[PDB]
């Protein structure tokens, strides 16, 4: 889950348009992500990943590692 | 009234709506933990939107009161009271009414412009792309069908308390104002009533675009 982990905070900052490091337990709407760029990451996701991945989750697991971890186990 | 939300919603509504972050606002107390770690972007839309919802909860009689999250963020409002919120780039609104006239209540707020690459896509039924497009020319219907759907949502959660999908709405966006949702999935309310179809209401004006369902008491 790390290797993800830090995969899903280079799509984060692509998203934000931002160059900061992310703390993995800190919520993405403190980072000022919404409901659209929630929709893009979302999608960057299913790329980069070749996966299916429904949009409830982001907003389930709202922090880098709970999506990372909620991620693997759609592997 | 050149307001946006006020041209939307009926007048027994009270809304209030700021379009910058006047210097000076802050949060009450029992709402600085909300955003005690947020960025400066995060902190400015959330104060500016709780100003313009107390300022309209005036209207209504209720004091000066914390407007909290719940589970899944939806604000919390005070018995008896229903409302929504909203906040974009140079905009923030916020519209509450009483439950004794009307039973929810959603806006949303969106820049008028295309929607970002690959979003329409994951957004949209089948049947909604075709229909955008022999809609007139001269307006963005794929966002303005990505913010009706919004307010789609935030009207249907405080009546339900259950997810709605992109997916689970058809939304039917006409020219003169107005809009329709047909929800696909089974509609139980906590009240016992079936809720199948909403009607909105939507405008352009200062390059943005305002959505706005009521439900009647019926
Ligand atoms: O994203 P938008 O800015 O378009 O709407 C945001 C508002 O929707 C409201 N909202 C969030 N989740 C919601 C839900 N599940 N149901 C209803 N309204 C909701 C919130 O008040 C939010 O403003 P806040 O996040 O500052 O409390
Ligand atoms: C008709 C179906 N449309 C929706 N379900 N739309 C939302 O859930 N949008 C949303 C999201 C999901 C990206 C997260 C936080 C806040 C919001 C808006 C309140
Ligand atoms: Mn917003
Ligand atoms: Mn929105």
């Amino acid at each position: 889950p790390g290797h993800l982990a830090s995969a899903i905070a280079d799509e984060i900052r692509a998203v934000l348009r931002s160059g900061d490091p992310i703390d993995h337990h800190r919520p993405l709407e403190t980072l000022g992500l919404d409901a659209l760029m929630g929709l893009e990451l979302r999608n960057r996701l299913e790329a980069s990943l070749g996966i299916t991945l429904p949009v409830a989750l982001v907003w389930a697991y709202p922090t880098i590692s709970d999506l990372a971890t909620a991620l693997c186990e759609r592997m | 009234t050149d307001q946006l939300i006020a041209s939307v919603v009926p007048e027994l509504l009270p809304s209030a709506e700021l379009y910058e972050d006047p210097p000076g606002l802050e949060p009450l107390p029992e709402e600085e933990p909300l955003i005690a770690k947020s960025v400066a972007k995060r902190r400015n839309e959330f104060i500016t939107v709780r100003y313009c919802a107390r300022q309209a909860l005036s209207v209504l009689g209720i004091p000066e009161v914390p407007i909290l999250k719940g589970d899944k963020g939806q604000p919390l409002w005070p018995d008896g009271i229903v409302g929504s919120m909203t906040h974009t780039e140079g905009f923030r609104g916020a519209v509450v009414g009483r439950t004794g006239e009307v039973r929810s209540v959603g806006i949303d707020a969106e820049p008028h412009d295309v929607l970002p690459n690959g979003v329409l896509k994951s957004i949209a039924l089948p049947v909604e792309r075709d229909e955008l497009d022999a809609l007139p020319a001269g307006t963005h219907w794929d966002r303005l069908l990505f913010c009706a759907k919004e307010t789609t949502y935030k009207a249907w959660f405080p009546l339900t308390a259950r997810w709605l999908g992109f997916e689970d709405a058809h939304i039917t966006i006409d020219p003169d104002g107005t809009f329709t949702s047909r929800i696909l999935v089974d509609g139980r309310a906590n009240d016992g009533t079936v809720l199948s179809a909403f009607d909105g209401r939507w405008i352009i004006d200062k390059g943005l675009i305002l959505t706005a369902i009521v439900v009647p008491k019926l």
